[PDB]
DNA sequence: TATAATGGGAGCTGTCACGGATG
């Protein structure tokens, strides 16, 4: 994960930071020998496009 | 070499898709489907083996076979998507035979 | 027309001369 931006705001002894984060998280696939993958390697899909 | 499931698998799906991509081709051009068939399968084969088909009206010379490959590379994108596809499938086809012509053999032997 | 099937199988037993191939 990486932060993208850093808001912070002062109060008492205590700093509050608003983190605008960004990060990846995995979900793997099993594919079976009927199934044939119909996405190259490293390419962006939304919502609704087809991998397999 | 002989195939593992998934090669065959996926042989047979290019063949199935590439007669698709055929007809969504006559649809397209107007052509006779049999007609594009012939030049897909000439273009994948090379010109080792150009000769007329005794269905098709046009005597499939080379002239022909190009003039015809023209009429096809002028398409759109997502036109010129189903040549790429009927090529591959031809591609496919060969394979498919190839692999499977030991079966031929062991079934022959017994006749 | 649909389970899967993926490389054969006999062979069976001269005698000489000649011209060409190879080694």
């Amino acid at each position: 994960v990486r932060a993208a931006q850093v808001e912070a705001e002062e109060e008492g002894e205590t700093v509050y930071l608003t983190l605008f984060l960004e990060w990846t998280e995995p979900k793997d696939y099993r594919v079976q020998p009927h199934m044939n993958v119909v996405v190259p390697e490293g390419a962006r899909v939304e919502a609704g496009d087809k991998i397999v | 070499p002989l195939l593992t499931l998934e090669e065959e698998v996926e042989l047979a799906r290019k063949v199935e898709e590439g007669m698709e991509a055929i007809k969504k081709l006559s649809e397209i051009t107007g052509l006779d489907p049999d007609l594009i068939r012939e030049v897909v399968r000439a273009k994948i084969l090379g010109s080792a083996r150009v000769r007329h088909i005794p269905g098709l009206k046009e005597t499939l010379d080379p002239k022909t076979v190009e003039e015809i490959d023209q009429k096809l590379k002028s398409l759109p994108k997502e036109h010129k998507r189903y040549l790429h596809i009927a090529r591959e499938g031809e591609a496919a086809r060969q394979h498919l035979i190839e692999a499977n012509l030991r079966l031929v053999v062991s079934i022959a032997k017994k006749y």
